């Protein structure tokens, strides 16, 4: 009662790994959290056969 | 009704290389208007050139089904 939780599993005492997947998976949820309607979006894409200049 | 259909198929010969120039034109026009990278132009160029020669060819048509209308004998 004198912490701002939940359950009593305030998480692992270790940070986690890198991981491709997990990754993918956060930034997925972040999208669906946030449902915005014009990300991704390109309205103008520098011309050449490469699909992307630069990066 | 041999007025109607004669004056039909004239006015369709003699309207064929306006429609060549004028629809087919606005098409080209459409595609210029949206393309513009380099690699689709060198391929568009042609296709404006078989135009032009398409536009020739119902030009000689109208012209052969136009005298052949057009011809009395006396
Ligand atoms: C007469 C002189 C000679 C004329 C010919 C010269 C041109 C030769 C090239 C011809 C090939 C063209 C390709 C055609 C396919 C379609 C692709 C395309 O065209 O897009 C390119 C570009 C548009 O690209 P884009 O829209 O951004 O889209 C995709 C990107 O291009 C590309 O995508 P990207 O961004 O991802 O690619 C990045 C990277 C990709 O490339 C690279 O990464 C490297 C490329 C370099 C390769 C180096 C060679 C490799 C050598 C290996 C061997 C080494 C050892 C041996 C050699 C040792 C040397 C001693 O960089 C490039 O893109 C390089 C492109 C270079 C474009 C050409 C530059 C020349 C402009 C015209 C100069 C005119 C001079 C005056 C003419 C005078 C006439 C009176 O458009 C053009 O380049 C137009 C070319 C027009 C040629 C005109 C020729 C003259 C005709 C005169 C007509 C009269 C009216 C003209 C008005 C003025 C009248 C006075
Ligand atoms: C019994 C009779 C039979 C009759 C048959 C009739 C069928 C054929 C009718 C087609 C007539 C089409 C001509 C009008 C279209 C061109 C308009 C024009 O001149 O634009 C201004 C042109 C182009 O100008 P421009 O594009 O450089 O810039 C200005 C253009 N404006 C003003 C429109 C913005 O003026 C010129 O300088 C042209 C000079 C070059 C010569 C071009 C003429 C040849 C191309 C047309 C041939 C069509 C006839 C083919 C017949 C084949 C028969 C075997």
């Amino acid at each position: 009662h004198l912490y701002n939780v939940d359950s009593t599993d305030l998480g692992s005492a270790v940070a986690p790994v890198r991981s491709k997947e997990q990754l993918d998976r956060v930034a997925d949820s972040l999208k669906a959290d946030l449902n915005l309607p014009g990300y991704g979006h390109i309205p103008y894409k520098w011309e050449s056969l490469r699909p992307n200049p630069g990066a | 009704r041999f007025y109607f259909m004669y004056m039909a198929r004239t006015t369709f010969q003699a309207v064929r290389p306006l429609l060549a120039f004028s629809v087919f034109g606005e098409v080209m026009k459409l595609v210029l208007a949206t393309m513009s990278s380099g690699l689709f132009s060198f391929l568009f160029s042609f296709v404006l050139a078989f135009e032009v020669f398409y536009f020739f060819l119902q030009c000689y048509i109208s012209y052969t089904f136009l005298t052949m209308f057009f011809t009395v004998l006396f």
